[PDB]
RNA sequence: GCCCGCCGCGGUGCUGACGCGCAGAUCGCUCGUCGGAGCCGGGCAUGGGGGCGAAAGACUCAUCGAACCGCCUGGUAGCUGGUUGCCUCCGAAAUGUCUCCCAGGACAGCCGCCGCCCGCAGUUGCGGCCCGUAGAGCGCUGGCCGGCGGCCGCCCCCCAAACUCCGAAGGGCCGCGCCGCCCCGCCCUGGCCUGGGCGGGGCGGGCGAAUGCGGGCGGCGCGUGGGCCCCUCCUGGUAAGCAGGACGGGCGAGGCGGGACGAUCCGGACGCCGGGCCAGGGUGCGCCGCCGGGGCCGGAACGGCGUCGGCCGCGGCCGGCCCGGAAAAUGGAGCGCGCCGGAGCCCCGGACCCGCGCCCGGCCGCCGCGCGCGGCGGGUAGGAGGCCGCAGA
RNA sequence: CGCGAGGGCCGCACCCGGCGCUGGCGCGACGUGAUUUCUGCCCAGUGCCAGACCGUCACCGUGAAGCGAUCCGCCGAAGCCCUGGUAAACGGCGGGAGUAAUGACUCUCUUAAGGUAGCCAAAUGCCUCGUCGGGCAAUUUCCGACGGCAUGAAUGGACCAACGAGGAUCCCACUGUCCCGAGCCGCGCCUCCGCGAGCCUCCAGCCUCGGGAACGGGCGAGGGCCGGCCAGCGGGGCAAG
RNA sequence: CCUGCUACACCGGACCGCAGGCGUCCCACGGCGGGCUCAGCGAGGACCCUCCCGCGGAGCAGAAGGGCACAAGCCCGCCCGACCCGCGCCCCCCGUGCCGGCGCGGGCCGCGAAAGCGGGGCCUACCGAUCCUUCGCCGCCCCGGCCGCGGGCGCGGAGGUGGCAGAAAAGUUACCACAGGGAUAACUGGCUUGUGGCCGCCGAGCGCCCGCAGCGACGCGGCUUUUUGAUCCUUCGAUGUCGGCUCUUCCUACCGUCCGCGCGCACCGGCGCGGAAGCGUCGGAUUGUUCACCCGUUCAAGGGAUCGUGAGCUGGGUUUAGACCGUCGUGAGACGGUUAGUUUUACCCUACUGGCCCCGGGGCCAGAGCACGGCGGGCCAGUACGGAGGAACGCCCGCCGCG
RNA sequence: ACCCCCCCCUCCGGCCCCGCCGCCCGCGCCCCAGCCCCGUGCCCCCUGCCCGAGGCGGCCCCCGCCCGGGAGGACCACCC
RNA sequence: AGUUCGGCCAUCCUACGGCGGAAACUCCUUAACUCGUUCCGAAUUAAGAAGAGAAGCGCCGUCAGGCCCCGCCAGUACUGCGAUCGGAGACGUCGUGGGAACACGGGGUGCCGAACC
RNA sequence: AGCGGCCGCCACCA
């Protein structure tokens, strides 16, 4: 026998009923994918700031 | 050899010609477009008469030779060959497919095989018209009235303004041929050039 | 659909526009990116290398990273039921600079520097939506009188 | 191992009787054979994947294309049947991907419950970018009827889902509050006294569309993974109450009134009552409710000196309502009876009839609350809370 | 077709057994199916068999190397391979073109061989109710001829007197098979005294149309109808099993 | 897996939808630099050469679409970025894997004066887990020690699963099965009406003449559900599945009989149309036949009712188990012909046919039932009509079928 | 007009008349025309709400079997 | 006014007639050296100053082809939302929003920025 | 993949 191959009727319904989510806020700054070479200069630039250095 | 034409009389499909993913289509029975007189010139046949479309539906090529020969022979009955020039406006550019029946596998793989083609018309479109002197004005309605019953539905004979199968009207037309400003090709008319290189 | 592969369906969007085939002009080159800054992702479709993907064409996103020949670029992106933040990386011919806040910009200019001015009174800020028309007078000294006309076929 | 024929041994035809029998295979008549490879009794031998068979897969205690008896064994089943008290609060899916998958599952979605923590939108407006569809057209890739002038040039009828120089309606993505101005600190990039990034100070400022409205995150888990119909838009097919897709809505899982009659059409979505108002459809009698006024009197091509009204000049073209074209099998259905300057069709105006649907009042329960009172209540599969009843310690 | 007994075929867990109290006029395995007349061609394929040791093909044994495990060589039984035989083994047994309306004839491509003697629209012929003839007023049946979808030689071919509860066609005689039915006998049925069950059952039991899971007893609308029983009957209860 | 279209201008979107492609090919057909310009028209030149103009009309391995001119095409020079080590994203998508692509940090190189470009062949396809085996680094372990062989392990490739998220797999059952399925065929019914059947409209023609007495091509418009298909809604804890026999009722699309008109109607006999469903439509030879085909007669229409009718019959056909033949199959077996093969139960309810539940004699009538068709003979009359032939109204006398 | 309807013909709830021999109930009559419509376009409007003869129209009641023969017949019934 | 380097890439292009040059750019002259031509100093590389406005280039012209703007085409084609509107249907109508193209007629025919004469 | 001379015979865990 055959039964139904594709239907997306009752889709958009499902997919608007608990909201659309957004993506976290911490998402915009993630780190991952930038250049090294501009994250390994933001590193060295902070630890030699007394006032934003974070070392003992 | 036909099925009866109400199995495809109106426009349910795309069109559907035939190129080069369409082949082996048969030859259409009306191969004549242009029938009267049609070298004569455009001064000579002032009157016009048209047959306009009351549907939008499809008319086979069978049907369109069977109107072509009533109209043709009886105007050329009673006012002679030469009194007027007829043309078929329609061209059957359609091709109609047919699923055979005979082993036999009905709905599966019923994707059809060329049969016929067919002409897409519109409202209020004309479907043949004529042009004639005066020694046949009389019988033109008289001959487009046998065409017509060979056309599926409804069908409309009206008289037009127009000077032959040109775009002016006759009190236009006059009036330009009385001034000196319209062209004349072999049997169309236009105007003043009015524009280019003056002479050479 | 039958077949997808990456470039499928991209007869029109990829094709080039009337007499605008060959080369990019070279603004393409000297523009000055920086990072924050919104962009519309337009595909050129005669530059092959970091081409992005047809999702993308007609697009705005905002600069993540400034590479040596490419920009990083981030797009949100609906997936049904939730909205996805996309990163992807795109040489210079397929990005222009985007005016999405350009409007936001010259009000803001506009309402410090007519604050700056004050006359005397500070003037309304916020923008209004149309509000219905006030009352006036109009001559009817010369009028027309036209009337529905009759059918002619 | 001849022929007619009795007992005996067998079982042909009546497709006879019987067929809740005399009987889990019998009875009547008819029929084959009757000195022989003939028939009958007792004893003895062959045992189950084995025996025995002039061979039919026949027979082996009413059991045979593998006997019977007890156990392994309450064998396994994605398959059929059944699955036991009440009220309250919430409430689906019939879809994506993979699967020796296609009558089954896992992961995702949808829903419940338990929580925990501190601007928002299935909307319009304003601003910026994106698309190649309807239409239009023949320049491009193709297709196509003819006429003029000297292969070539000008006209010209007609075309395309896999043609497009043009191009909507319609959609889509982003933005709409913190800005300016001078300084100072730290470190890959530049000819440099360049940049770029991350921070600090001192200063002036400042809430910059509409409308509505409190928001975000996690844990555990169930049911579902045969759908179907309507409106618009499509594909195959002569077509289909046929088969396959799309936005939104419905039935499923939605009571009530109306459509004579129907899961889905027209209204309206539901605690238990009393009063009022009235949607959809209607208002001769069945059967709750009507009067006034102006007109007229299932189905195709194609016909009509039927009647009333128009347009263009006796003629030619039309419109409304009707007549012909109009043939099926039990007796029968504009719901019935019946009506016909209507109780019929189109239009105008004033009423009337009734769905707890809307309004007002009381009571119940749930969820909230300036603790004064306020808003709400349908439900299959499924989930949760509070309890009624039974036997015993 | 196999076998001369130290054998052959079979049984059987083992020991031990059957044919066999037997010996080729015997025992065992298969096919065809009295008589009469016959039994053609093909050993390429598959199967079987005997004569040769070419290649391949085990362990064992043996040589060389190694600390040893081991590695590499040589040796080489039956079988296969190779050489022959065999169709009353299994099976198989033809195309095109012209040539006196036919084709003795010829050229041609081809196989392991190209179906011989015979028989036939057959219990085997698709086309097909073949064609012609016999028989009938009239015959898709029958018989006789003619010649092959896909006839044919122990897959046994053809013919056959006698025989058959075997399948067919025709004729005489005979008749209630029939035109076309009628009358009669016994026993059941039926009524009564005595005796006394099974099956089945949502609830019920009159119709027509509509709609409806597209053929309703119930639902919408119409038309009928006191209630209770018997002898019969087979339309319905989509009757029961 | 891939291109264009279906697809209705974001993305997405089905079919055993349409037109097609892929399992390869190339050490150059690759990388880089420089130079150059293609297809061709026109016009020239002894029996390829030159100029001019040239938006690509050529070429770029192979489908299709897109891209490209001092180039992405052609020719020349030098080369091997068709490398090594470590990460991230895109497409498909559950935001898992796989193929494919893109962006980077660090080594080492090629070409170029240099800026630059280069991880193949312009872009969209050209491919593969676990376990095992094999090879290549740089090391670690063999658990009472140490040395030499050997074995194992951490990283990366190769050997393959095309049914491509990846079992190791031939048939037959007509001797038969089990669980289920109207999620799914064979038979009624339903929707549809191509095909079948029936009916109109137009008027090229035929008909001596004369389109319409009778006909009617080419075309066009309908109806029916008595053919056959198409479909799969109802039925698989079962609706007995062909015909014939018997019996009843219904439809009209009318064949004979009845009543009117028309004719290429003299009579006779034919033909065409409207109204009309009362009566009639039969006996036989061969076939299971429905159908068909012949013989005969008072000369002989077509259909429906669960393809009316099996607790009404019959059982010839089809349709289990025995058996034979031909073709096919290695075989068990399969399919055109042939022969033998059990037809079960009513006493219930309704329907129907009659009969009953005691009530004088004679009558009337509401409702319901229903029944006289057809074929001849004599006279008219060998007459009307027109030679051959050859009628009729009416009356009277018979026959057949039915009652 | 072989069609259709009625007669004839078959069945026939109910009813009527006649034989033998009481009850109850109601109280209201022009006709005919509609393009002569003959002078219209009214009356009734109390069925108890205070109505209750005679005539004229209605209503009720009223009639055995067993037994044996048959031309009748399953049993019954039917005719004698 | 000119040359070198650019931005936007035809209102700048193409064809045919013209008019100009003090400076500038160009054409032009040469084969010792440098380097070069599937052959060729054509190209290109080197070295120069006798001659030019004939070209290129700048400017002007043409009922010029193209290109660009505006008006018309036209509230027409088509279309979102709503309708117990009409029609056997095919299709059309009304309410409330959005709104083309072809054709046709008139106009136009590069400007901006750094350095030098 | 193995011997021999496209032929033979023999081997078989992703
Ligand atoms: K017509
Ligand atoms: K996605
Ligand atoms: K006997
Ligand atoms: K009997
Ligand atoms: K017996
Ligand atoms: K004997
Ligand atoms: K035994
Ligand atoms: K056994
Ligand atoms: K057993
Ligand atoms: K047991
Ligand atoms: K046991
Ligand atoms: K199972
Ligand atoms: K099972
Ligand atoms: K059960
Ligand atoms: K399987
Ligand atoms: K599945
Ligand atoms: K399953
Ligand atoms: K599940
Ligand atoms: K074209
Ligand atoms: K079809
Ligand atoms: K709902
Ligand atoms: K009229
Ligand atoms: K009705
Ligand atoms: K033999
Ligand atoms: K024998
Ligand atoms: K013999
Ligand atoms: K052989
Ligand atoms: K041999
Ligand atoms: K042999
Ligand atoms: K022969
Ligand atoms: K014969
Ligand atoms: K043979
Ligand atoms: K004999
Ligand atoms: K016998
Ligand atoms: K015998
Ligand atoms: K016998
Ligand atoms: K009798
Ligand atoms: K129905
Ligand atoms: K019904
Ligand atoms: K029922
Ligand atoms: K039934
Ligand atoms: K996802
Ligand atoms: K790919
Ligand atoms: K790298
Ligand atoms: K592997
Ligand atoms: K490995
Ligand atoms: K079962
Ligand atoms: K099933
Ligand atoms: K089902
Ligand atoms: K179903
Ligand atoms: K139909
Ligand atoms: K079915
Ligand atoms: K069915
Ligand atoms: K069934
Ligand atoms: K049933
Ligand atoms: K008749
Ligand atoms: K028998
Ligand atoms: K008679
Ligand atoms: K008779
Ligand atoms: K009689
Ligand atoms: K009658
Ligand atoms: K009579
Ligand atoms: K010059
Ligand atoms: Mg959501
Ligand atoms: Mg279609
Ligand atoms: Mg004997
Ligand atoms: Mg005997
Ligand atoms: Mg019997
Ligand atoms: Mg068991
Ligand atoms: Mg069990
Ligand atoms: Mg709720
Ligand atoms: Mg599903
Ligand atoms: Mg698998
Ligand atoms: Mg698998
Ligand atoms: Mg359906
Ligand atoms: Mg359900
Ligand atoms: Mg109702
Ligand atoms: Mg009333
Ligand atoms: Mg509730
Ligand atoms: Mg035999
Ligand atoms: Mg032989
Ligand atoms: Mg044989
Ligand atoms: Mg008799
Ligand atoms: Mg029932
Ligand atoms: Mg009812
Ligand atoms: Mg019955
Ligand atoms: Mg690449
Ligand atoms: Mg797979
Ligand atoms: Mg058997
Ligand atoms: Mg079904
Ligand atoms: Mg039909
Ligand atoms: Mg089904
Ligand atoms: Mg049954
Ligand atoms: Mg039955
Ligand atoms: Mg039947
Ligand atoms: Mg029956
Ligand atoms: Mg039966
Ligand atoms: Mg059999
Ligand atoms: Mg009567």
């Amino acid at each position: 026998a055959k039964l139904k191959n594709h239907t997306s009727k009752n889709q958009n319904r499902k997919d608007h009923r608990n909201g659309i989510k957004k993506p976290k806020k911490s998402a915009y700054t993630s780190h991952k994918g930038m250049c090294p070479k501009y994250l390994r200069n933001l590193r060295r630039s902070r630890a030699n700031d007394p006032r934003q250095s974070l070392r003992p | 050899g036909r099925r009866p034409a109400r199995c495809y009389r109106y426009q349910k499909n795309k069109p559907y010609p035939k190129s080069r993913f369409c082949r082996g289509v048969p030859d259409p029975k009306i191969r004549y477009f242009d029938l009267g007189n049609r070298r004569a010139k455009v001064n000579d046949f002032p009157y016009c008469f048209h047959l306009l479309s009351g549907e939008k539906e499809q008319v086979s090529s069978e049907a369109l030779e069977a109107c072509r020969i009533a109209c043709n022979k009886y105007i050329a009955k009673k006012a002679g060959k030469d009194s007027f020039h007829l043309r078929i406006r329609v061209h059957p550019f359609h091709v109609i497919r047919i699923n055979k029946m005979l082993l036999q596998t009905g709905m599966r793989g019923a994707w059809g095989k060329p049969q016929g083609t067919v002409a897409r018309v519109s409202i209020g479109q004309p479907l043949l018209s004529v042009r004639c002197r005066a020694s046949a004005k009389d019988y033109v309605k008289d001959a487009l009235r046998r065409a017509k019953f060979k056309i599926p539905g409804r069908q409309a004979i009206v008289e037009s303004r127009n000077w032959g199968f040109t775009e002016f009207t006759k009190e236009e037309y006059e009036d330009l041929r009385e001034r000196g400003e319209l062209q004349y090709d072999g049997n169309n008319a236009h105007r003043i050039s009015r524009k280019g290189p003056l002479n050479l | 659909t039958h077949s997808q592969g990456y470039r499928c369906k991209t007869r029109y969007c990829f094709a080039r526009k009337f007499r605008r085939h060959g080369m990019a002009n070279l603004t393409t080159y000297n523009r000055v990116y920086k990072l924050g800054q919104y962009v519309n992702i337009k595909v050129n479709g005669a530059y092959h290398k970091g081409m992005p993907h047809r999702y993308y064409n007609g697009r705005t996103g905002t600069i993540f990273n400034i590479g040596p020949r490419a920009l990083g670029v981030q797009i949100q992106k609906r997936v049904r039921g939730r909205i996805m933040l996309k990163r992807i990386n795109v040489r210079l011919e397929h990005v222009h600079p985007s005016d999405c806040r350009k409007n936001h910009l010259e009000r803001v200019a506009a309402n410090d520097a007519a604050r700056r001015l004050a006359g005397q009174p500070v003037p309304c800020l916020k923008r209004q939506n149309a509000l219905p028309r006030a009352a006036h007078v109009v001559s009817i000294a010369s009028a027309i009188d036209i009337t529905p006309l009759k059918y002619d076929g």
